[PDB]
């Protein structure tokens, strides 16, 4: 029963709370129809409120649940935004533990896979500066999630690409085109290719960041997905 | 071209 | 790009 | 309450009085998280950890049992156990204690490993990986079962922690345990392998070199649902 589970999300007993959270998390990972049941049961507002509580154990499980709800359709992401999820998720990128940060980045990356109005709400919540910061100081595992989030934001409109440039994304993205991991290069090259499809001013900023020789190195890559994006970005730089 | 992926 | 991963922890 | 008196009695010269208070503490430790919290607030953790190095086998056995139960608490309670300096003496019990004490120390470590990644990091720093990996071969079938679960919990950590497990030589004995005579051992081994399979490409390559694919393929047609889901997930990652 979902209504009792939702009620248990504001229970003083930490075991009853954690048990209700685990039950909710399992439902949230079961596809869009299961996510819809959570929305209809009014689970999103109490879930989001758990991002501010004292226990890092509770926050970790709540972030996991939110990240899975964010894998839902755009209307489901919209309900998560309406429940006030973005400001507390962005806040976790600054003061929470590395384990909590990784899950918050995954939630943000999933929200960024939504429509341009949803990417706009992420930008307004202040996601760009902490995401760009993660591209160089965080662990290889967190870098992979951060680049994917940025690649999703870069798929937005030219005004959103401009906000990424202003947040200082180009220098670390160019550096990640020569990263050891192919999965990192894949997202880095897609982000660059998206920025390359922007306006002439944005193309000039890519050239100034040294994208051209970095992209020329990748047009000989064994990974076919990397090769296509590199070629596209290079054709955009030479117009 | 198309910017988004899914 | 939407992604869903299995939880490592039980 | 009666708890400050039993904590005081953990330092009693009378061995019957010490054992009685220790037994009282252990029953409270096994009584759930609210009961563990009462032990923490009575300052029981520091004296209990000091008893792991006592000259009495009976005292050590009861103290490790109490510590393992405290470690079954929430993450904040595991943190208090770490802050009480429990990790170094628990890891030490793996190299010099009796088989009965070793089993309870492994169960304590497995519980701590169910905590957050920073707590798994503390276990790694305490040198738990080398003796745990050694227990996958050089131990009784019951100790092997506890050891694989401790390693599976460590494998649920971040990629750098999975890396430490690979460097400790965990992959070869884990793959061997995918076809162990005991279904309970297979269950933990397949979970640990599925966790390692969710790692980076270099880690997936190390799993391939350890011969995980033919071992997991044999587990594709298994009556256990969790084993089937884990075997399939690890195979999907190996062929992605």
């Amino acid at each position: 029963e979902l209504p009792q589970m939702v009620q248990q999300l504001n229970s003083p007993d930490q075991q009853e709370l954690q048990s209700a959270l685990r039950k909710l998390s399992q439902i949230a990972s079961g596809g869009n129809e299961q996510i819809q049941k959570l929305i209809e049961a009014g689970a999103l507002s109490p879930l989001v409120k758990l991002l501010d509580d004292a226990s890092e154990e509770v926050i970790q499980e709540a972030v996991w649940a939110i990240a899975n709800i964010a894998s839902g359709n755009n209307e489901q992401i919209q309900k998560l935004i309406e429940a006030g999820a973005l400001s507390p998720l962005v806040k976790l990128l600054d003061d929470a533990s590395e384990e909590v940060i990784q899950e918050a980045v995954w939630a943000i990356a999933n929200i960024a896979s939504g429509n341009n109005e949803q990417i706009q709400k992420l930008i307004e919540a202040g996601a760009l500066s902490p995401l760009v910061k993660l591209l160089d100081d965080a662990s290889e595992e967190v870098i992979q999630e951060a680049v994917w989030a940025i690649a999703n934001i870069a798929s937005g409109n030219n005004e959103q690409i401009q906000k990424l440039i202003e947040a200082g994304a180009l220098s670390p993205l160019v550096k990640l085109l020569d990263d050891a991991s192919e999965e990192v290069i894949q997202e880095a090259v897609w982000a660059i290719a998206n920025i390359a499809s922007g306006n002439n001013e944005q193309i000039q900023k890519l050239e100034e960041a040294g994208a051209e020789p970095a992209l020329e190195k990748l047009q000989s890559s064994p990974n076919e997905e990397v090769q296509k994006n590199a070629q596209a970005a290079l054709e955009a730089l030479n117009s | 071209r198309k910017r988004k992926r899914k």
